[PDB]
RNA sequence: AAAGCUAAGUACUGGCGCGAGACCGAUAGCAAACAAGUACCGUGAGGGAAAGAUGAAAAGUUCUUUGGAAAGAGAGUUAAAAGUGCCUGAAAUUGCUGAAAAGGAAGCGAUUGGGACCUUGAUUCCAAGAAGUGCCGCCGGUUUGCCAUCUAUCCCUUUGCCUUCUCUCUCUCACCAGGUUUAGGCUUUGUCUUGAUGUAUUUCCGGUUCAUCUUUUUGGAGAGGUCAGCAUCAGCU
RNA sequence: AGGAGUGUUCCUGUUUCCGAGCUCGGUUUCUGUGAUGCUGGCUAUCGGUUCCAACCGACGUCUUGAAACACGGACCAAGGAGUCUAACAUAUGUGCGAGUACGGGUUUUACUCCUGUAUGCGCAAUGAAAGUGAAGUAGGGAGAUUUUGCUUUGCCAUUCUUCGCACCUACGACCGACCACGAUCUCUGAGAGAGGUUUGAGUUGGAGCAUAUCUGUUAGG
RNA sequence: AGCAAUGAGUAGGAAGACGUGGGGAUUGUGACGAAGCGUUCGGCGUAAGCCUGCGUGGAACAGUCUCUAGUGCAGAUCUUG
């Protein structure tokens, strides 16, 4: 599989010619690990209600 | 997807989407291009201006080939042939030769700027910029056929 | 739940000329003609489904018990309904047979969770 | 490995959906409740947890989890784990700790099932 | 019965949620509304909107052109919402820092070889949520074979659309109204 | 040039013989699922239908009785008459029975009423008894491993490379070598797991019997539901 | 107005009366935001499906206009009308991006998978043709930065000078055509330089290609 | 979830639903009775429609997410019966 299909992180996959492996527009998948840091989190607001 | 188009849910209504007064006949307004000369000139006075007439004289079994020439710009060429660069960046002694004929063009226009490394252009036309170009490059011009 | 239960309509709106014809059935639909009265809104006639008459957001699909009915295939399919079953009423499917409503029909007072049909097949 | 990736794919389709109505209600092991949401559901979130009558007859409970920061997650005979409880007001207080070890947010519709859950045997 | 202008209830005209099924941006949008709502820099705001854009509004910036905007400007981040691709043209590559939806594979090895970062708009969340010192930029949106045909229609006078037609050379469109001699120029 | 031959690849609603189907399912699909290019019409050229289904098995209703006979009635075969144009058997239409209504139409909308007809000591809580159920504990066998440790590669950080690939206007160039991309066997260097310690836990029988809660029958304490009356306020009037 | 609770600690109201200069502060009981309170009948009513009565209402299509003395319609069942292919176009989703997408090789054999050489459209236009063939500036502007006003660690300024994306508005330069010149050379030509109320579907550090669906135009029953 | 304003409509445009025959995936029902049919046993939905008791019936059918179309009738001096 990984002579097929390659190495993910830019050089190409060898069987496949001129094929690399999809990038996604995120590099992390979730939003939870990322929303709930520091770097984040200190900067926003302190919430509201209605 | 018969499903999506617009038929299944003007399905019910009478007219089915056409309209009660002037309905959906056959062929109002002839057929094709027709009536472009009188009934539908003003669709071509717009849209469609120099439709009508002839122009230039007429060219008999017109051969392609005579005439093709595809051109690349002098803003390319490097990306003709990336370790020339780093070749022909150094040494200041010979030159990374560009025949153009064999990766595909004939011709070569001076649209572009090109950096200053001392460089030799084979093409079968050169456009009287391109020349201007190449030779302050420090490039040398040279003929094929 | 239970809450009041009020429902602006108990009448259909049938379909206007329904009575006259048996080719027309009763199911609703609009009246696209021209000259229609029904669609044109005279008064003494046949009145048509507007959203005004839509029922509240909090008593939407509410038996008159209190519940909203979940109908159920399976004796699996009822330990869906463990922790909602003060809100949901469970009706035991048309096509089910006598000794697997007899599973389906202990089962379920084994979790406290009405089932509708009773009586069912017997 | 991310809760709300997975969800994107299997929110709208999975096995367990089981629609009637407006109602939508999802049948695996891992959930409290039996709702389709990203919070409840099994599948997709990181340290899900059940509560089920066991599967001996129904005479006890289980709670069923996952082992924490998603251990053993390629290997689903080791990561799921189960721990059996008596039917008790009592061993409520067992459980309401074992809970809030794993998810904390999800303490006190532990204890509106377990409270239902005693009351259940086949 | 009030004299009001369509008893509005009036309608915003832009696009009111994302279209895509893409799960990736739909998360990368959950985010940015997040951060749009919550922070209260005009940055995110923008952000939130152009990445909920059509793709002929996420138009490719060259390599090239992502040179010049950020000239003066080198220590900033270069954000952009939309695809980066390679000039083939520019010889020497700058080495910048980007931030874009989608880098080409060509562009991807000139920076990241040229001393050049490359990230994704996730990544750009934690260094900088306000958009602290950034340089958003967008590529041209009337700059394709589309939009040469739009405005004034081809055979009105001083327009410079040009005309549908299925051929180039003599023989299409050439004669009456394009010359004096047939008829009228206009 | 004014004489000539020549296979292959190519075409194929006919003939002959195969294999399929996101096709039609008896007003469809060929005109034709049947003695269909048939019955039948036209002087003739030509035109051209309708028509599939008892049952697993004919076991296709002998026998007594009324009648001229056809049939009916008893009885009988069958899982059932499903009783020979026989599977299911809709509507229009028709007869009877019951139920209403009707002074030169009837139907219909909205609102009540009348007549037929259908439908409803909660939830629990505390004792005692039986019927369930059979958790942990305690053994044998079995499988997970909180936490404290030690440590792998993931990844990048290159290093010392070597091997096999791949790309390349990188070199005298014909061959080796050198960069580029992959894999592998090795390397210096800084939150998806192995091996020891055993918080905890599943499964497995013999148990060793006990908890538990379920339904129920006997007392004890506790009543919801529905429709009203009066009262006090909050809004509008 | 209604599943429980505790109770006024804060808060507004009404009130006991103590002091400071009608107004403010401290203190006691009472009531609200924190109010549903008492009581009865029935365990069949309430309610529901049907048919009937009563008061009031109530006479498909073309067309300015239909209940019409305009036309179609006795009743019921089943059957019955925007489809398929091609050429474009805008819009939108997906992939890759200066690129992009007939054969052969594999195979369980109409799928799938891999792949060499071309070609398509695009990457440059302009002239009938011979041919020839591309320096930015200003104004408004998203956003960032530096700083001035307000409930406060957040709120909106146009307060600043700093850079100003897209895009529109105004004007340039360069390329082809047409018109009109030309220092000087290796003089059938080249060309410094300098133009023009002319003209192009030109240009200005390229966006396209393949595919999916809708809508429109056109050809076909 | 909260607040406010608004609500007529032919020709026409757009949006979200309901239903039918097949394909892919998945969850099921059925000779102790599937499909269809009938009905003052009934219920839900603004509505298209859906669910269901009882009777007949005698062999196959359905839910969910997708793909696909010979996909919804009161009318055509419509067609066949």
């Amino acid at each position: 599989l990984q002579l097929l299909f390659g190495r993910h992180t830019t050089g190409t996959a060898q069987l496949k010619k001129g094929y690399h492996l999809p990038r996604a527009l995120m590099s992390n998948a979730d939003l939870s690990r990322i929303v709930n840091s520091e770097e984040i989190q200190r900067v926003v607001r302190p919430a509201r209600v209605a | 997807t018969t499903r999506l188009r617009k038929t299944r849910k003007r399905r019910g209504h009478v007219s089915a989407g056409y309209g009660r007064v002037g309905k959906h006949r056959k062929h109002p307004g002839g057929r094709g291009k027709a009536g472009g000369m009188h009934h539908m000139r003003i669709n071509y006075d717009k849209y469609h201006p120099g439709y009508f007439g002839k122009v230039g004289m007429r060219h008999y079994h017109l051969l392609k080939n005579q005439y093709t020439c595809p051109t690349v710009n002098v803003d390319k060429l490097w990306s003709l042939v990336p370790a020339t660069l780093e070749k022909a960046e150094q040494s200041k002694d010979k030159a990374a030769v560009i025949d153009v004929t064999k990766s595909g063009y004939f011709k070569v226009l001076g649209k572009g700027d090109l950096p200053k490394i001392p460089v030799i252009v084979k093409a079968r036309f050169f456009s009287k910029i391109a020349e201007k170009k190449i030779k302050a490059a420090g490039g040398a011009c040279v003929l094929t056929g | 739940v239970k809450r009041s239960i009020v429902k602006k309509r108990v009448k259909s709106f049938p379909r206007f000329q329904s009575d006259r014809y048996k080719r027309v059935k009763s199911s609703w639909r609009k009246p696209k003609g021209i000259d229609c009265r029904v669609r044109r809104k005279f008064k003494g006639t046949n009145t048509m489904p507007n959203i005004g008459y839509g029922s509240n957001k909090k008593t939407r699909h509410m038996l008159p018990n209190g519940f909203f009915k979940f109908l159920v295939s399976s004796p699996k399919d009822i330990e869906l309904l463990l922790m909602h079953n003060t809100k949901f009423a469970a009706e035991i499917a048309h096509n089910i047979s006598s000794r697997k409503r007899r599973e389906i029909l202990e089962r379920a007072d084994q979790l406290n969770v009405l089932v509708l049909n009773r009586s069912a097949r017997l | 490995v991310s809760s709300e990736l997975l969800w994107q794919c299997v929110r709208r389709n999975h096995c367990f959906i089981r629609k009637f109505n407006g109602i939508t209600l999802s049948a695996e092991r891992m959930n409290l409740t039996n709702k389709n949401t990203l919070k409840y559901s099994g599948i997709a979130h990181k340290q899900p947890l059940g509560l089920n009558r066991h599967g001996a007859n129904n005479g006890c409970i289980a709670l069923v989890t996952v082992q924490k920061c998603s251990r053993a997650m390629r290997k689903p005979t080791r990561a799921v784990q189960v721990r059996k409880f008596k039917k008790s007001k009592k061993e409520m207080s067992k459980v309401m700790k074992a809970v809030a070890e794993r998810r904390p947010d999800l303490l006190k519709v532990a204890n509106k099932k377990m409270k239902k859950l005693i009351r259940t045997n086949s | 019965g009030i004299d009001l202008e369509r008893n509005g209830r009036k309608k915003k005209g832009g696009r009111r949620t994302v279209k895509s099924q893409n799960p990736y941006l739909r998360l990368l949008v959950k985010l940015y509304q997040f951060l749009a709502r919550r922070t209260n820099s005009r940055f995110n705001a923008v952000v939130l909107k152009r990445l909920m854009n059509p793709k002929r509004l996420k138009a490719p910036m060259s390599l090239s052109k992502l040179a010049r905007h950020m000239k003066g400007k080198e220590d900033h981040i270069a954000v952009l919402v939309g695809s980066v691709t390679d000039d083939i043209r520019m010889v020497h590559a700058p080495k910048l820092t980007v931030c874009a939806l989608r880098f080409s594979e060509t562009a991807r090895r000139r920076l990241e070889k040229a001393g050049g970062e490359c990230l994704t708009f996730d990544q750009l969340a934690l260094r900088r949520p306000k958009g602290s010192k950034c340089v958003l930029l967008r590529a041209a949106t009337k700059s394709r074979e589309a939009d040469k045909h739009f405005g004034a229609a081809p055979g009105t006078p001083g327009s410079k659309a040009r005309p549908y037609v299925r051929s180039t050379g003599r023989k299409f469109e050439k004669a009456r109204g394009r010359r004096k001699s047939r008829g009228y120029k206009n």
